DNA sequence: TAACAGTGGCCTTATTAAATGACTTCTCCATGATCTAC
C-alpha cells in the first residue's frame, strides 16, 4: 500500500541569515520575496534543508555517494554510476547524470519565514586602519522562526528501512548552509505537524501561521484547526509535536474538540517514537 | 524583403524569427556576419533617428559592460566576445513583461557607465524608453548587438 | 508632451540634482588624493538602488538621498507634481526612471 | 439522459515551479502569459494535470493501457490496439494513433483546461548553485518559483464514457491528485483541491468556469468572484445543481444576507469528503449504478 | 484630488511651514558676524529624522518639531486631519512625507 | 468610526480649551503696558512638556494643566472617558496627543 | 563521536555602549532591531565577541596568526598562508583566502548576536568637547543602555584539528576581554554571570535564548518558562545541561525543584567549579 | 541669556551564469484512359 509522511515543522526562534541572495553591491541579500498578506518574507531554499540531510547521513554510517569532504570544501563521488540500492544519498535525494534519474523520495518546499522582514541590517567593519575595498560591509538576518513543509513517499524507496534516518535527521538536522560564524541558527524544530496517511491529499502545508508582525508566539492556525474540525484530516492520522502542545491543550472546549484525539506530545521524541512505531508496523520492518 | 514588401519597418519581427527560432545558434551567427548591412540599413534609414540614437546607447552601454569584465579578466582568462554576446542575449530574452525588460535594460545602462550618447539626447532618449513597447526597444537592442564594433 | 511626460522628464532632472548635489558632498568630503572617484560613486548609488527591495525601503532611500541632494529646484518649482508623483507611482518604475537619470548624467567639467 | 459534471476547483496556497518551459540561458523560466486585467500570471499546463489522473488511475490498481515505469521513466502500452472498452485511460482520456477493425482515435470523456495562477506574477527567483570551491559551467543557475494558488476548469462527458462506472474513479483521483509534473525535490506544491464549484447537469451549458478571484493581488485570500455569485442570485445557474466544497464555504457562510440568497440552497460542504460522497451518490442515482 | 491625496499635500505644506519657522528661530538665534546656517541646518534636520526607531521616538519628535515650529495656519485649519493622519499610518511613510517636504521647502527662501 | 479617534479627537478640543483657559490666566497675571507674549507662552509649555521623566511626572504635571484650564465644557460631558484614557495608554503617547494639540490650537484665537 | 557543545550566557547588569552603527550626525547609536514582542532591543555583533575571543587567545600565550598590536591598531599575519594545524586562531575561528592546504575553512566555533535581555527605550548620553572655545567637534551624543546582555553559541569539537583547544576557548568564554566597544566612558565586563551549556553527541540544542526578563525595566533575570517546560517535558537530557551562575540561586528558590527533573542538571553556584566538572567531562569524552 | 549638532576611513574581496533530448505524427491527389451499363 501506498503510504505518504507530509510533515510541516516550525523552527526556533532566533536571528538568522542562512540563505544570502546574489550579494547586491556591498550588502550580501538574504533572500526574500513576497508571502501570504504581500509582505516581504525571508526564504530558506529547500536544498539547503536537502544539504543538511544529506550531511547528516553522511556524519552517522549511512552510505552516501556524495561524500562532502568538509575540509576542501568538494564533493566526491564514490562510484560515478549512481546505485540507489545501496547508497542511502541516491535512494533518497535521487540523482541526474546528463541512466536512471531517479524520482527522489523525499520531497520539501522551501523554508518561509513566520514573520514578515523589515530591514535588519548588521554592519560589519574590519579591525582598524590600512582600510581597503573591503573594509566595510553590511548583513541583512532576520529574527523570526522558519517554517518549511515536506512530503516522503515511503513507497517509492529501494529500501523501505531508510525513512527511519530521514525522520531522524529532520528532528536532528545540522547546520543548514549559512552564516553560521556570525548569525548560529539551529534548524532543528520545536513545533511538528505530521501526517502518515496512504493517499496523495495533504491539507498540513505550511500550516503554522502567527503573523502578529515582530513577535514569536506562533500559534498553529484557524484554517488547519478549521481542517480537522470540519471531518476531513483524521485524528488518527495527525501527529503534533513541540511547543504548539502548550497552546493546542490551552484552547477552550480542547476536550470535545476532534483535535483532541489526534497523537499530540509535548515531547518531541516521544511522538517520533510511536510514530516510528507505527511507521515500522505498517511497512512490516 | 518580407517586411519590405508587407510595408512595415524592416525590423518588425526579427526577435521572433531570429532568436526564439533558433536552434544552436545558427541564425544568431549570421548577425555579425550582416553587420555592415545593418549599419547600412540603419544609416540610410527613411525615418526614425531617435531609435539609431538609441542604438549608440546601447552599444556604448554594451561597450562599458564588456569592458569591465574584460579589465578583470586578463590575457587568456579573457572570453571571446561570442561568450558575452550570448549571455546578454539569453538575459534580453528572459524579459517577459515591460516592467521587467525596462528594469534590466536601465540596470544595463547604468552599468555601463558614462553614456555621452545618453547625456546628449536625455529627454528625447528617455522619452523613447519611457513609451516605445518593450517589444521594440528589445528588437532593436537585438540588432545593436549585431552591428556592435568592438 | 503630455503632463505625465513633464513630470517624468521634472522628476529625471531632480534626481539628476540630487545626485549633483551628493557628488559635490563627496568631492568636498574627500579632496585628498589624485581625484575623487566617479565611476565609483554611480557603481554605489547604482547598488544601493538595486538593494531595495519593496516600496517602503525604496521610498525612504528616495527621500533621504533626494534630501541630502540639497536645494534641488526643480522640486522648488513643483512641489505638489513631484510629491504626488513620488507617493502615487510603483517603486519599480520610479527606480526605472531613477536608473535612466543615472544614465544620463553629465559631470560637471 | 446527457449528464456533465463541470468543475473549477482551486489548489491550496504554495510555492510553485511547476511549469518550465524552454529555458533561456542560465534561468530557468516557468510557463506564464497575460490573463486577467493585462497582468502575466504562471500557467500550468492541462496535459500535467492529465497525467496526473493517469498515474492515480494506474496506482490504485485500475486496469490502464499505458503503464508508467517509474524507476525507468518511459511508458509502455500494454496493448499496441487501443480499446476504451477495457483500459481506463482509453476510454477516459481517448487516444489517437497516428502512424502510415478497431477505431484510431477517441474523443475521449474528459475535457481539462489549463490551471491558472490566481495570483498575478510578480517575478520572483531562486538561485541554486551547486556546493563545493570547484566550480565549472554549471555550477550557479536560477529557478523562477510562484507563490500562489492555481485553478484550473474541468468537464466530463459521463454518457461518452464506454462505461458509466468509470466516472468515479476520476472524482476520486481530481480529489486525491498525485504530483503534478513539476519541480517536487525543491518545490512542493500539493495540487489537491482546497475549493470546489461542481455542477452536475443534463444542460450542456457551465457557468462556473474560473469562478475563483484574489481580494488582493498578492494574497492568500481567494475569494468567490462576484460574477459568479450575480449569476447565482439572478438565478441561471440551479442551486439544486450546485456542489460548493472547501474552504471557501466559510466565507460564503459569512457573507450578509446568506440565508435569503439563492446561493443558501445549493449543496455546500465545508467538508470536502461529505460533498464528494453527497454528489457521488447522486451521480450514482441518476447514471443507474 | 483624492480625499489622501490632499491630506498628503497639504501635510507637506504643514511640515514646510514648521521647517520656516525652525530655521526663522535658528537666525534669530545667531548674532553678530557669524555666518546664520542655511544648508548644515537642513543636514541636522535630515540627521534627526534618520535618527528615529519604534513608532513612539519618531512621533515624539515630529510633534515637538511642529510645536516648535511655531504658527502655522494649514494646521489651523484642518485640525482633525493631521491629527488622525499623524496619529495612524506608519511612522516610516510619515518619515518619507517629511523628508519629501525637506527636499522641496526652499522655494519659500 | 472607531471611537479611539473620537476620544483622541475630543482629549485633544480639551486641551486646546485647557491651554486657552491658561493663557487667559496669564493674560490676567500680567500687566502694564508690557506686551503679554503668546509664542513663548506656547515654547513654555512645550519646555515644561518636555520636562518630565515618565508616569508620576507628566500625569500630575498634565491632571494639574487640565484643572487649571477653568470651566471647560467639553471636559464636563467628557469626565469618566477622558479620565479612563489618561489611567491607562502609554504616558509619551499622551504627551504626543498633548503636543499634537498645541501644534493645533491657535484659530480659537 | 561527534561532540557538540552549544551554550547561552548572560552578562552582567550595566551601562553598555558596545556595538553602534554607521556614525550618522553627531549622535553615535547602538545597533538595535525588533526582537521580541515588536520592542526595539540593542544588540552586541557576534564579531566583536569573536574579536573578543582571539584577543583572549593572543594574550595568554597560545600560536595566533593574527596579531593585533594594540600599540598602532594594526592586525599582522605571522604567515601569510593559513595554518591551522599550527595557530589556534586558524583553527578555531577559520579563514577565508579568496585574493587571486585549502585556503578556507569553516571555522569550529559558531556564535550568534547578542541580545540585551532588556528593551532599549531612552538612554542618550550628552557629550560635550567642553571648553569655552566651541566648533563642529563640540556637541554630541551617545547611545547607552543599562541592561544585561545575552548570546548564544555552538562549538564543534570535532571539527578542531587539535581536540584540546576546546578548553582555551572555554576560559576564554569565561574570562572574556572588552567586547568592542567604548570602553573609555562605558566600561562593560562582558564575563558570564549566568551560564547554560550542553555537552551533547547531536545537533539539536533548544536552548538558544533561555533568559527571559521581570519587568521590562529591571535587572533581574530567570529562565524562560518555555526552556524549564522543555527540561521538564523529557527533552533536554539533564546530564548533558550545565547550569552555572547567578540564575542557580533562582533556581533552587523554585517551589518543587527537588522533584522537578531540572534537579538532576550540573547546577553550581560557582562558575568555575562548574567550568572545572565540564572540562573534566570533555576531558574524559575527548581522550585528552 | 551661548555655542557647538562630529572630526576618518572603507561601501566587498572569488567564482560559476547551465548541464540533455526531443524542433510533429496521418489524411484529405487530380485527371484522363478504360470498363461498363443503359
Amino acid at each position: 500500500p501506498n503510504y505518504y509522511l507530509y510533515g510541516t515543522v516550525l523552527t526556533r526562534y532566533g536571528l538568522a541569515s542562512l540563505n544570502h541572495d546574489i550579494r547586491r553591491g556591498n550588502k550580501t541579500i538574504l533572500q526574500k520575496g513576497y508571502w501570504n498578506n504581500g509582505k516581504i518574507h525571508s526564504f530558506v531554499g529547500s536544498s539547503a534543508i536537502r544539504w543538511a540531510l544529506r550531511f547528516y547521513l553522511q556524519k552517522q554510517g549511512y552510505l552516501v555517494n556524495r561524500v562532502w569532504d568538509e575540509e576542501e570544501h568538494i564533493n566526491r563521488l564514490t562510484s560515478e554510476d549512481f546505485d540507489p540500492e545501496k547508497f542511502y544519498d541516491d535512494d533518497i535525494f535521487g540523482f541526474a547524470l546528463l541512466p536512471n534519474q531517479r524520482m527522489g523520495a523525499l520531497g520539501m518546499n522551501m523554508a518561509v519565514s513566520l514573520t514578515p522582514y523589515d530591514g535588519a541590517v548588521k554592519l560589519g567593519a574590519k579591525s582598524g586602519r590600512e582600510k581597503d575595498s573591503t573594509s566595510l560591509h553590511f548583513t541583512e538576518y532576520h529574527a523570526t522562526r522558519y517554517q518549511y513543509y515536506f512530503g516522503i513517499d515511503a513507497t517509492h524507496l529501494k529500501d523501505f528501512s531508510r525513512i527511519l534516518p530521514m525522520i531522524d535527521g529532520i528532528m536532528n538536522l545540522p547546520k543548514v548552509g549559512g552564516s553560521s560564524n556570525i548569525f548560529n541558527y539551529p534548524f532543528c524544530p520545536d513545533s511538528l505537524v505530521f501526517q502518515w496517511t496512504n493517499h496523495f491529499a495533504s491539507y498540513i502545508s505550511y500550516c503554522f501561521e502567527y503573523c502578529d508582525p515582530k513577535s514569536k508566539e506562533a500559534k498553529l492556525s484557524q484554517e488547519f484547526i478549521d481542517e480537522v474540525e470540519c471531518g476531513q484530516i483524521d485524528p488518527s492520522k495527525l501527529w503534533i509535536g513541540g511547543t504548539i502542545v502548550k497552546d493546542l491543550q490551552q484552547l477552550d472546549n480542547f476536550e470535545s474538540s476532534p483535535l483532541n484525539k489526534a497523537h499530540i506530545y509535548r515531547n518531541r521524541n516521544e511522538m517520533i517514537e510511536a510514530l516510528k512505531t507505527v511507521i515500522k508496523r505498517d511497512l512490516g520492518l | 524583403a518580407d517586411n519590405l514588401v508587407k510595408g512595415i519597418h524592416w525590423w518588425s519581427n526579427f526577435w521572433e524569427k531570429l532568436v526564439i527560432e533558433d536552434s544552436k545558434e545558427y541564425l544568431f551567427n549570421q548577425l555579425f556576419s550582416n553587420r555592415e548591412g545593418f549599419i547600412i540599413m540603419a544609416e540610410n534609414s527613411e525615418e526614425d533617428k531617435q531609435y539609431l540614437i538609441f542604438i549608440k546607447v546601447f552599444q556604448q552601454a554594451m561597450k562599458g559592460n564588456f569592458a569591465k569584465i574584460y579589465a578583470k579578466t586578463e590575457e587568456g582568462k579573457d572570453p571571446p566576445i561570442k561568450k558575452k554576446v550570448e549571455r546578454l542575449r539569453a538575459e534580453l530574452n528572459y524579459c517577459y513583461d515591460e516592467l521587467s525588460f525596462k528594469e534590466y535594460l536601465s540596470d544595463f545602462l547604468v552599468r555601463g557607465g558614462l553614456n555621452k550618447y545618453f547625456n546628449e539626447h536625455q529627454e528625447e532618449i528617455a522619452l523613447l524608453i519611457k513609451k516605445s513597447p518593450w517589444q521594440e526597444i528589445r528588437i532593436w537592442s537585438l540588432l545593436a548587438i549585431a552591428s556592435y564594433k568592438p | 508632451n503630455s503632463e505625465e511626460d513633464k513630470q517624468y522628464l521634472i522628476f529625471i532632472k531632480v534626481f539628476q540634482q540630487a545626485m549633483k548635489g551628493n557628488f559635490a558632498k563627496i568631492y568636498a568630503k574627500t579632496e585628498e588624493g589624485k581625484d575623487p572617484p566617479i565611476k565609483k560613486k554611480v557603481e554605489r548609488l547604482r547598488a544601493e538602488l538595486n538593494y531595495c527591495y519593496d516600496e517602503l525601503s525604496f521610498k525612504e532611500y528616495l527621500s533621504d538621498f533626494l534630501v541630502r541632494g540639497g536645494l534641488n529646484k526643480y522640486f522648488n518649482e513643483h512641489q505638489e507634481e513631484i510629491a504626488l508623483l513620488i507617493k502615487k507611482s510603483p517603486w519599480q518604475e520610479i527606480r526605472i526612471w531613477s536608473l535612466l537619470a543615472i544614465a544620463s548624467y553629465k559631470p560637471k567639467d
